[PDB]
């Protein structure tokens, strides 16, 4: 998110 | 392995062979030896200063070592040396992608395809990029072509298993893709010549307790912790022993802190980077069931599971699909997401949890959202209050009408509140209480905003903060935009035209897909006042703001997973159409558990009918909301204790079986 | 400005939201600013200017992926928005992607040709990669831009770059006074009184209280220079306070300073400049030292509030601050001659020899002594080791010259076999023998300089692709220090000396073909200039020994790089200019006692460098002179430097103690 | 350097 981070599930 | 032996002889024969240095360097780079790799690449470049191919492969290593700027200088230098070098362009683009410069990634992917037009890897990569921004030009062609590329390769697949679920592959194709990735992990470990492990066939060394090892790169701030952080500490110490294997460094967060404090044993595999030495340790702990919570997701070290240090190896909750691999024995799931009928997408056997394999620590993390109050001029979702000490504040007030939802009448109290929202000032004091602006959580307490701490003020959430209308139905989907496709947008647009008094609420996730969405929306006869965008919000703001919505429209292609439980927590009904792939049957699983069979659609006409119903039959909406708002507390959905206990039953079941016979489906 | 009154009258006024946000961001209130930018956009969803300004605010909070989305969004709303383009580019420059930096700065220019900030930045990017297309046009245009801007009150040229362009000396000080005055204005916001300063040494028990303020207490050349210093101060007469402006990065450099200063104070924890300056004052500091100037991490707001009575620019910023809050610049007779003290807003305070210092003796003692191999050259195959003597002594035949020489036998062969085969290390007589190129795989803390290495290191010409049979001129600085004049100068040199190569660094790699091309435009084939990679700090100093002579860049010399080169025993040819940044190499050389290496003009420089490449007994002499005098002169002598540095502090104090304003110290 | 960080003097 804008300012901080918004961790998500993503591919390796 | 034997490549190494060859190349070193090639260098024995001839000391000065640029290509064989570069080739040695690329295989050392496969087997993790990044420093050594990097050395040989500079030798190659010292020999031949205009060796574009080395510079490009050097950049890859640098990217793996997390030297992003060095990888940048390397790729650029290879493009300088040879401006028609397709790989330098592809690779470059992939840096831009991982930095979220998707427009500049798309440009460089295109440039590859123009230079070397059959380049499957770069096509699939571009196709994922296009998905991220909701660019759907030649969309039907694209899909037809990705099926093609994959069809071909099967006789390493250029589409990632974590992606394969977004595309119209067959289930044979999706399984096949995962199968050739799992196979690649074996080929990495066989280099290590490791004998087979001898597994406990007993519980006698363990003191009668089952040893369960939980491996995840996400014990830290990542959706994995947000869902299961209370599971280790809620296990029964008498009959189970919990080992937590982190695959990542301590990210500093209260999520990490919980799991280290609460597990019986926490082991940091991020400092045991060698897979042999790390799988040795798992075996030395004496694990009986070792659980995989990554599958094919950022962080995974499936090689640990490829060497077989536990008798039973299970997949759980981090990966919405099959691993395709014979080193994984079960997948923890349920009949509502993975019906017995369709067992043959999954290479693993099916272990059923009794309601839904899905869990959430919302009960624990956001408990200020169990109860609410509203402000007047009655609507449950226009101007909302939440607080640990809300009740005290309500009772400090002259007038309040509980309907059970307390309602604050429009007085000089409610004026100071709404004018705070109006000015955008951070907080105010009423009767000595903190009344805080929901848009300013990070200013007041950062760890509250991330969900690390329960907030300690009373927080005000209003539609005016988001530019939502105070006199109309609000539909939301709060996922990343990649999960929306053409069909899905069509459904939403249909609904939006039958329900003139309504706005569909989406997020800039990323903002660079917003113009696309709206363009495509306007091709379907839908004005620009109709779809509202707002930015992604820190975790707690997100979950709270679901209170402003009336109904959430779930993505049929890939459902809300975390995002689903998030919206259910705010007391917002979700309309889903479960598909075929596990990623498309989740919101449905969550709702079967919660107990809203009425919201589960069998087809498109059914879907759109359910949601138009909910946006016009207002008292049906008050009914359904009421039903969700109570059932999140009263059903198994959010109940980490019931969850853990039933999970424990399923584990023993899995042990009893191996105690005799080989892995078989569980009921 | 109370725009907060403006928004009181009107709630949904997008422009004042965007404007309040831009002023909150002035003060440094980033989370608040960020909040009003999202409001601005809630109201007006295609408001480009807010999206782009938003980007600036999130780039500050170091969310770079966040900034990118804001920039590229300002560009999809308005592909004709130049500011958004200039900003997008600026992040590319900081990612080290200089081409995109460039492609994007030109779009800002094509869209808006009266764009000073984006021209000057483009000129820097061009400077970085040594792209000299329309160089003279660019140069004259850069003056005109500043002449114009100075005349209407903030230069698009950063004072740290001012040394790189043909600006006048009056113009230099002015760009510096501007960024300085800007520290003053950002501070007057806080309305603080003047601080009440100490007048004798009585609270402090007779000790002078010194505060060294830096963002470079870590893996940084500042620490590679002055890490020993606080620990060598005299406790009886001095009390030493080190003020970090950087979080602890985990390096030994940080550990060392933390252990040896009497007081280590981590100001990165106190982000408020008001609160941070109050702290410095109550420590009772008599001299507060500015070690950043206008460099990455500066928090000069600290010095703008005057928390200490004497305030001196020392060592980290090679220019004048232009600020009236800085009292002295510690420099020396050779770098800043009193004759030419007009550039300096500060008074001149002199060190006796050089203001420059270097922790090489402590850092790299394995290089005090060296061994070679045969078939006598001192720099074709080199060995270095703490235990070299013992290694040598384990050998059957060793010929002394004081330089040990190992003849060609199975012992000498096994080493060469390792270098040819690119393998990591070997064992001879039980001693650990290492490849110079394999150091991060042997010991990562030895590679950075954090640890003295514990095995013996062999270093060769073959490793970097240099000729066994020709003379090697090196320069080891970042490519942005070279200009046309300079590259011409070295090419001249190189044509006069047929057996020679110039040995150059990829710093950054993308600058190599430019240099290669401009060279050909006057020079010889692509075999005259050899490029090597940037090295680990230790390999970097160590491999310098392979060279014959170093040719220093006149426009801005090696500073840390100068020290680095001399420590290897490699002579340096230099031609002092008129800016402090262009004088430093000559001052270092004066201290070393090699005035015959200082050129008066371009012609001398070519003659000096040619003589060193052709006269080969004169080569042996000056190489000798260096190899010896780096131990015996006061250049790499931190203990001596510390002491005379202490003497100048007292001399500085006693002047002020007499109730005087700062005046020149000689 | 390629593989690590090489810090240097630079503008704020
Ligand atoms: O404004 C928002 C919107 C979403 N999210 C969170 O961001 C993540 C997105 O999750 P993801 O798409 O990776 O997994 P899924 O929903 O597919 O399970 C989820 O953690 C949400 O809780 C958030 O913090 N703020
Ligand atoms: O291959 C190299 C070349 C240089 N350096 C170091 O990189 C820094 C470059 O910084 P800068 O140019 O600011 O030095 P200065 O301007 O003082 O010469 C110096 O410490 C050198 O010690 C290095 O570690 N490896
Ligand atoms: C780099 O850092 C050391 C720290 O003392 C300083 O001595 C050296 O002068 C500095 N280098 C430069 O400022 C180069 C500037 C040209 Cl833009
Ligand atoms: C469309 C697929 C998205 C995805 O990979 N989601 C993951 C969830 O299934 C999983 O439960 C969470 C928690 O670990 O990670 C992301």
């Amino acid at each position: 998110y804008p300012g901080g981070s918004t961790p998500v599930s993503s591919a390796n | 392995e034997e490549a190494v032996r060859l190349y070193r002889k090639a260098l024995e024969v001839f000391p000065e062979f640029a290509a064989a240095h570069s080739n040695l360097a690329s295989v050392l780079q496969q087997q993790g030896k990044l420093q050594e790799a990097l050395m040989h690449y500079k030798e190659a470049i010292r020999i031949s200063p205009t060796f574009a191919d080395a510079y490009s492969n050097m950049g890859n290593t640098l990217k793996e070592m997390q030297d992003v700027q060095g990888a940048l200088q390397c790729y650029t230098r290879a493009i300088q040396i040879n401006p028609a070098f397709a790989d330098a362009h592809s690779n470059l683009a992939s840096i831009h992608k991982d930095s979220g410069n998707i427009p500049e990634a798309i440009a460089s992917y295109r440039t590859a395809l123009k230079l070397k037009p059959d380049f499957p890897d770069a096509y699939c990569n571009l196709a994922h990029c296009l998905q991220i921004v909701c660019d759907w030009t030649d969309y039907d062609e694209r899909m037809k072509k990705l099926v093609s590329i994959v069809a071909d390769q099967l006789e390493l697949p250029s589409v990632h298993p974590h992606h394969s679920m977004l595309y119209p592959l067959s289930h044979g194709f999706r399984k096949a893709i995962a199968e050739r990735h799992g196979n690649l992990c074996l080929d990495k470990i066989n280099v290590l010549h490791k004998p087979p492990y001898e597994h406990p066939k007993d519980l006698k060394l363990s003191d009668g307790r089952l040893r369960v090892g939980y491996v995840s790169s996400d014990f830290g701030n990542h959706p994995t912790s947000h869902l299961m952080q209370s599971i280790p500490g809620m296990h029964n110490p008498d009959k189970f022993e919990v080992f937590c294997y982190a695959l990542s460094p301590d990210d500093g967060t209260n999520f990490r802190v919980k799991v280290m404090a609460e597990a019986n044993h926490f082991i940091d595999l991020s400092q045991i980077p060698c897979n042999g030495k790390a799988a040795d340790r798992i075996h030395q702990d004496g694990i009986h069931i070792l659980v995989n919570m990554n599958g094919y997701t950022k962080g995974a070290r499936n090689e640990l599971f490829a060497l077989r240090p536990a008798p039973i190896q299970a997949m759980w909750l981090g990966y919405p699909g099959t691993s395709g691999a014979l080193f994984m024995d079960y997948i923890i799931t349920d009949q509502e997401t993975s019906p017995a009928e369709v067992a043959e997408q999954y290479s693993e056997k099916l272990a059923y949890m009794p309601h839904t394999f899905f869990i959430g620590d919302h009960a624990n993390m956001f408990p200020h959202l169990k109860k609410k109050a509203v402000i007047d001029f009655i609507y449950d979702n226009r101007i909302v209050l939440n607080g640990i000490d809300l009740k005290a504040f309500l009772d400090s007030l002259p007038d309040v009408k509980i309907v059970n939802m307390p309602v604050i009448p429009m007085n000089t109290i409610a004026e100071a509140v709404i004018e705070m929202i109006n000015r955008g000032q951070i907080q105010i004091t009423i009767n000595g209480f903190s009344i805080s602006n929901g848009l300013a959580t990070t200013q007041i307490n950062n760890k509250a905003a991330t969900g690390e701490e329960v907030p300690r003020t009373i927080i005000v959430t209003t539609r005016s903060q988001y530019g939502l209308p105070e006199d109309a139905i609000v539909y939301c989907n709060f996922n990343q935009l990649y999960k929306i496709d053409p069909s899905t947008l069509q459904m939403w647009a249909n609904i939006l035209k039958r329900v003139p008094n309504s706005v569909l609420w989406l997020l800039r996730f990323p903002a660079v897909g917003e113009p696309n969405i709206q363009q495509y929306a306007q091709n379907m006869g839908l004005p620009q006042n109709r779809i509202i965008f707002s930015p992604v919000a820190p975790k707690e703001e997100h979950v709270r703001r679901g209170q402003l919505a009336d109904v959430c429209l779930d993505t049929p292609l890939c459902n809300g997973h975390t995002t689903g439980m998030d919206v259910l927590w705010a007391g917002t009904p979700m309309v889903t159409m479960p598909g075929e792939t596990l990623a498309s049957r989740v919101a449905a699983s969550q709702l079967t558990c919660l107990g809203c069979l009425e919201l589960i659609a069998k087809n498109r006409q059914e879907y759109e009918d359910i949601a138009v119903k909910l946006g016009t039959d207002l008292e049906y909406l008050k009914k359904v909301r009421g039903k969700v708002w109570k059932q999140r507390i009263s059903s198994p959905l959010f109940n980490t204790k019931q969850y853990t206990m039933e999970l424990e039953r399923l584990y023993l079941q899995m042990w009893e079986h191996y105690a005799a016979n080989k892995p078989d489906h569980m009921i």
